[PDB]
């Protein structure tokens, strides 16, 4: 029985435009075993529509997911994403970066 | 994905050496050869794997083909017990065995003195009740069947006293009729005048 | 150029008396276009991408019954290798499995995949040969015995070298505005500042397909890998990818270092660098 | 290990549904049905990949099957099917697609109506006086006449044990009333032996043949015995 | 299009 503690990253599908909606990306992978759970969180508090892809893997049997919702950026606005599994004592999360 | 075996009907004589043949346009991963007896579940002879792979199984020898598309089934030295149904067998991609409809073999075997003779038998219980017994024929001739309803005649019937090598024809056929004689049945059939 | 069409199996065994979880999702290249779901309320193979759904109801009713087989044959070697293993049934456990066929560029076969996973680990694979297995463990090698004894890699192979690539030349016709295309990245590189002597040049690279991309940084001499900092491929969400490579710079040296990237879609490598 | 069937022969009314059943101890998850017409060959009726799941063959109609237990895969035939009367088959393999072992197999026949059903009448006919003087060796003759169904089984028996050389059997029987559909049958056999053995009193020849009929559950309304599965006999001692 | 035939493990 092997464990592997999954990537995150927190990113857009477009580049971020203040005024412009967009859609929020959180790209867990590399994890094993499948069962994880992802959530996307603005300012602190889970958005509630959120859809996902279908359970994939790589080449190292490790899987992938990419979770996404719509979303309209703004200045003072702080997205995030909260991610928990068996190889993570604590809820882990990823502050959006919007050049990164 | 189809398989087609030629000849559908073999009748040879004891003895001799012949070839079933089983081909496809189809390439097969693996191929099985059955033996099947009336009324019995088939009995798995070989399973042929790689091109121009060649197995024996007593006097039985199998040959796949080097494409992997045909298959023949050899017997050497052909016994009266080799006579059944012999079926080719394929791997079929959707789960399955692709079946051919098989060769009928038939080895007749070599009687040495043909003493053909017709009796007539009367039952250990009463009478009339007679049957006749047409035996001993050679393997060539055919007893051809009934026309009149109420006579019934069997096919001809191969049986081996194993005590010190001997083999012998039969055939069998009945009445009620008053007018049915031994003379007068089999004659719709063509049978040797040396009785 | 050079495509491909995959197969995702993934078995995940439920504690107690849990029906099994079984998740099958189906890649030509880099696109996803099949799935099924256990879990699902439809039980049928669900088309993912639009140019799939050509296909009528004898396929669909077709690969519904196929993979419904797939989750069986499955239920079924999760109990198997929890015996091999000697494996209480409170734990869970999850089988995962693959098989594909590679083309050329003339869509001739050139590589066949078929492989299995236990609990994150390799168990047993198909050879490049088509002919041979590896298994990792004793506990494997009595899976390589049983199909060598059924002969199970000739009967593979058949579909490897041939239904697979008869399948994804259908894939690759059917819907070309989509899996033929390459799309081009769309590069540009943003400049930060870390405190003060040190700034940050990342190279961006967005909106390409297929995945497969190299960004490198290099200086005036050349490559300087390592220092620089590389991150995962990630996909946008509709269907293009992402990925940026960056590495820290002391202020005003910015100049003097560049960005080179290789895809596909470029008739050329790339090579940008920072002007103030 | 091996695979069965059970029963051998099954005789049923027209429009009861029947249940054939195939059963396996080799450690397979395929196994297959077949149905066999008189000098015909195998057709695929249903068969089953792996436990809880199976598909349709070549001539599925009117045919329904389950495969909730790996060691068992039962037949059920609809009142559905249009010819039910055939010769049925079992089959396995270690994987699908791969080498089958068929089972034993299961002669299935259904009637129009439970009347039609007779026992077998055997009788011994003794060598004819004429054979022994010509060809030095005796002849002995069993002869099974009006029995429906087509389910017997013909056996020779000398001294109270069964014999196998000198013996042949019709690998067909005869239709008596070939203008009926649920027509009687006739069989013949044969038993040749040294003319030295049946000059001998001291050796007693037995024509058996056991037949395959009506149960204990099926209500026999008429005025003939009640053609139950039964061994009908008949003998016959040395002369000179 | 997924393979026509099953096997176990």
């Amino acid at each position: 029985m092997i464990q592997r503690t999954p990537k995150i990253q927190v990113y857009s599908r477009h580049p971020a435009e203040n005024g412009k909606s967009n859609f929020l990306n959180c790209y867990v992978s590399g994890f094993h075993p499948s069962d994880i759970e992802v959530d996307l969180l603005k300012n602190g508090e889970r958005i509630e529509k959120v859809e996902h892809s279908d359970l994939s893997f790589s080449k190292d049997w490790s899987f992938y997911l990419l979770y996404y919702t719509e979303f309209t950026p703004t200045e003072k606005d702080e997205y995030a994403c909260r991610v928990n599994h068996v190889t993570l004592s604590q809820p882990k999360i990823v502050k959006w970066d919007r050049d990164m | 994905q189809l398989l087609e075996q030629s000849p559908q009907f073999l009748s040879i004589q004891e003895g001799e050496n012949l070839t079933v043949y089983c081909n496809s346009s189809s390439v097969f991963s693996s191929l099985q050869w059955y033996r099947q007896e009336p009324g019995e579940g088939p009995v798995l002879l070989v399973t042929v794997v790689t091109g121009g792979e060649v197995k024996k199984l007593k006097r039985l020898t199998f040959q796949f083909g080097d494409a992997r598309k045909d298959s023949s089934l050899h017997i050497t030295a052909a016994q009266p017990g080799d006579t059944g149904l012999y079926l080719c067998a394929g791997a079929g991609s959707q789960g399955n065995l692709i079946f051919g409809k098989g060769t009928k073999l038939s080895v007749k075997p070599n009687i040495q003195n043909p003493d053909p003779a017709v009796y007539q038998l009367r039952d250990s219980k009463s009478s009339d009740k007679s049957v006749c017994l047409f035996t001993d024929f050679d393997s060539q001739t055919n007893v051809s069947q009934s026309k009149d309803s109420d006579v019934y005649i069997t096919d001809k019937c191969v049986l081996d006293m194993r005590s010190m090598d001997f083999k012998s024809n039969s055939a069998v056929a009945w009445s009620n009729k008053s007018d049915f004689a031994c003379a007068n049945a089999f004659n719709n059939s063509i049978i040797p005048e040396d009785t | 150029g050079s495509h491909s069409m995959r197969y995702f199996f993934t078995s995940v065994s439920r504690p107690g008396r849990g029906e099994p979880r079984f998740i099958a999702v189906g890649y030509v290249d880099d696109t996803q276009f099949v799935r099924f779901d256990s879990d699902a309320a439809s039980q049928r193979m669900e088309p993912r991408a639009p140019w799939i759904e050509q296909e009528g109801p004898e396929y669909w009713d077709g690969e519904t019954r196929k993979v419904k087989a797939h989750s069986q044959t499955h239920r079924v070697d999760l109990g198997t290798l929890r015996g091999y293993y000697n494996q209480s049934e409170a734990g869970s456990h999850t089988v995962q499995r693959m098989y594909g066929c590679d083309v050329g560029s003339d869509w001739r076969f050139l590589r066949g995949y078929h492989q299995y996973a236990y609990d994150g680990k390799d168990y047993i694979a198909l050879k490049e040969d088509l002919r041979s297995w590896t298994a990792a463990d004793m506990a494997a090698q009595t899976t390589k015995h049983k199909w060598e004894a059924a002969h199970v890699a000739e009967q593979l192979r058949a579909y490897l070298e041939g239904t697979c690539v008869e399948w994804l030349r259908r894939y690759l016709e059917n819907g070309k505005e989509t899996l033929q295309r390459t799309d081009a990245p769309k590069t540009h590189m943003t400049h930060h500042a870390v405190s003060d002597h040190e700034a940050t040049l990342r190279c961006w690279a967005l909106s390409f397909y297929p995945a497969e991309i190299t960004l490198t940084w290099q200086r005036d001499g050349e490559d300087q890998t390592q220092d620089t900092e590389l991150v995962e491929t990630r996909p946008a969400g509709d269907g293009t990818f992402q990925k940026w490579a960056a590495v820290v710079v002391p202020s005003g040296q910015e100049q003097r270092y560049t960005c080179h990237v290789q895809h596909e879609g470029l008739p050329k490598p790339l090579t940008l660098r920072w002007e103030p | 290990g091996g695979i069965t069937q059970s029963p051998k022969y099954l005789f049923r009314k027209e429009g009861q549904n029947v249940t054939l059943s195939c059963e396996q101890n080799l450690n397979h998850d395929a196994m297959y049905w077949y149905r066999q017409d008189p000098g015909q060959g195998l057709r695929l009726i249903y068969y089953s990949q792996i436990v809880n799941d199976f598909q349709k063959g070549d001539i599925a109609e009117g045919y329904s099957v389950s495969r909730e237990k790996k060691e068992s895969f039962p037949l059920t035939v609809t009142s559905a099917q249009k010819n039910p009367t055939a010769f049925y088959l079992c089959a396995s393999s270690i994987r699908s697609s791969y080498e089958q072992y068929f089972g034993p197999g299961t002669r299935l026949t259904v009637t129009e109506d439970l009347k039609n059903v007779f026992p077998p009448e055997v009788a011994v006919f003794e060598p004819s006086e004429a054979e022994i003087s010509h060809t030095q060796k005796a002849t002995l003759v069993c002869l099974a006449t009006g029995f429906y169904p087509d389910h017997v089984e013909l056996s020779w028996w000398v001294n109270g044990k069964e014999v196998h050389s000198g013996v042949c059997t019709d690998p067909q029987p005869l239709k008596e009333q070939p203008a009926l559909n649920d027509s009687r049958y006739a069989l013949s056999s044969r038993l040749r032996v040294s003319a030295t053995f049946w000059q001998d009193p001291r050796n007693h020849f037995r024509c058996q043949v056991q037949f395959y009929g009506l149960s204990e559950n099926d209500e026999w309304t008429q005025d003939r015995a009640k053609p139950v599965t039964q061994i009908v006999s008949a003998e016959a001692w040395g002369r000179a | 299009g997924i393979l026509e035939f099953v096997f176990t493990l």
